[PDB]
């Protein structure tokens, strides 16, 4: 069970995708999305 | 089993994630080097 859940939602380009993971670096890790060093969750992704 | 002998130098190189298993194998060994010298001075204190 979960204290309380905040889904982050938004588009991104597929080799961005590599990105999102905490620790990552580049033009949206850097920018406008990052997850904190110590990150707990799971992060899903699909071309649309 | 480090890259580096120098502390330094091993977060002059890595980033935070991949630098953390390499700093963390000079504080085991560091800490046995600790260990084995507190307990050689205990056994040599018990003898003076």
């Amino acid at each position: 069970c979960f204290t309380n859940v905040y889904a982050d939602s938004f588009v991104i380009r597929g080799d961005e995708v590599r990105q999102i993971a905490p620790g990552q670096t580049g033009n949206i890790a850097d920018y406008n999305y990052k997850l904190p060093d110590d990150f707990t969750g799971c992060v899903i992704a699909w071309n649309s | 089993g480090a890259i580096s002998s120098v502390l330094n130098d091993i977060l002059s190189r890595l980033d935070k994630v991949e630098a953390e298993v390499q700093i963390d194998r000079l504080i085991t060994g560091r800490l046995q080097s600790l260990q084995t010298y507190v307990t050689q001075q205990l056994i040599r204190a018990a003898e003076i």
